[PDB]
């Protein structure tokens, strides 16, 4: 069925992770589809089921493994498989409902959470904001383990939510943003974990609005400014696709 | 499987202000060595329930966690050649008195939750007077 990109946190390097994110990006795109120089993800509408998802297999030094499912339209995690069991975030509608039934068809245990995978919800359940959750190879190593143990009852809900937040940001947000990909690279480089600062968070928050601004722009000029934050929380605006070329690697389809 | 036997030791009676060093020793011939494991340290008073104190992740970056109660007094550490993990309890005081436990999970993280480890030591009593 769907394509699989493999990644292991064990002895992971900057090159190791960079090849992984490139590979991941490569599988989302491309229809040679570029608006104002930023690649655009496939349009949800009319998309055949078999082009809908990509799988990401993750494993750690303990040889524990899980597989994440990402929607090619938003590059967001919709759920995961570990062994006999598969879990899914709550679908926003029946179209997305039906869609996810094509994932992990062999898995003998299927579960769909009552809650979605949006940050607001996951932060509540984790007992922490993205601000207070650390990222890096270590946090990811653990997240894999936490998901693996979830079906046997070895993982507390807050720990699971926390583990989702780690995966989404280190995989989805990383694929969406070369800028976020780079922040992760640094953590791996120095073999340290840290929580993301406002510059990462406001980007994540604004991915949809930037997608719109860019695709609906005039010759690259934003109809209206998008305000972001710097590391110290100071606000600034983006008026043009130009400055975002090196920043954002992908966009959800708009128009 | 992940089967491993945890034999702890190093507990006992101590004068207030004193210090002790606990040991989680993983017995030989488990498929994986102890460095593949997260090790939690818990303590339980008779009328009370299990409580997480210090923890160390399986993660390669050596992440450790400490409850507010023991922070700066207690230090968790590894000796891999001995397949062992140490807990150094300093500046000890009577309130610390309780039975202490070591706990492990393969590829685990640093948790204060008993549900989040799969394997336990037999426990060792600590008393400060
Ligand atoms: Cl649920």
């Amino acid at each position: 069925q769907y394509p699989i990109i493999n990644f292991t946190t064990a002895g992971a390097t900057v090159q190791s992770y960079t090849n992984f994110i490139r590979a991941v990006r490569g599988r989302l795109t491309t229809g040679a589809d570029v608006r104002h120089e930023i690649p655009v993800l496939p349009n949800r509408v009319g998309l055949p089921i078999n082009q809908r998802f990509i799988l990401v297999e993750l494993s750690n030094h303990a040889e524990l493994s899980v597989t994440l499912a990402l929607d090619v339209t938003n590059a967001y995690v919709v759920g995961y498989r570990a062994g006999n069991s598969a879990y899914f975030f709550h679908p926003d509608n029946q179209e997305d409902a039906e869609a996810i039934t094509h994932l992990f068809t062999d898995v003998q245990n299927r579960y769909t959470f009552a809650f979605g995978g949006n940050y607001d919800r996951l932060e509540q359940l984790a007992g922490n904001l993205r601000e207070n959750i650390e990222l890096g190879n270590g946090p990811l190593e653990e997240a894999i383990s936490a998901l693996y143990y979830y079906s046997t009852g070895g993982t507390q809900l807050p720990t699971l939510a926390r583990s989702f937040i780690i995966c989404i940001q280190m995989i989805s947000e990383a694929a969406r943003f070369q800028y976020i990909e780079g922040e992760m690279r640094t953590r791996i480089r120095y073999n340290r974990r840290s929580a993301p600062d406002p510059s990462v968070i406001t980007l994540e928050n604004s991915w949809g609005r930037l997608s719109t601004a860019i695709q609906e722009s005039n010759q690259g000029a934003f109809a209206s400014p998008i305000q972001l934050q710097r590391r110290n929380g100071s606000k600034f605006s983006v008026y043009d696709v130009s400055i975002l070329i090196p920043i954002i690697a992908l966009m959800v389809y708009r128009c | 499987n992940a089967q491993v036997q945890l034999v702890e030791s190093g507990g006992g009676l101590v004068q207030p202000g004193g210090s002790l060093r606990l040991s989680c020793v993983a017995s030989e011939f488990s498929r994986f060595t102890l460095d593949y494991y997260a090790i939690g340290w818990f303590r339980q008073a008779p009328g009370k329930e299990r409580e997480g104190l210090s923890s160390i992740s399986s993660s390669s970056d050596g992440f450790t966690s400490y409850s507010d109660s023991v922070k700066g007094r207690f230090t968790i550490s590894r000796d891999n050649a001995k397949n062992t993990v140490y807990l150094q309890m300093n500046s000890l005081k009577p309130e610390d008195t309780a039975v202490y436990y070591c706990a492990a999970r393969l590829g685990g993280w640093a948790s204060f939750s008993p549900q989040e480890y799969d394997y336990w030591g037999q426990g060792t009593q600590v008393t400060v007077s």
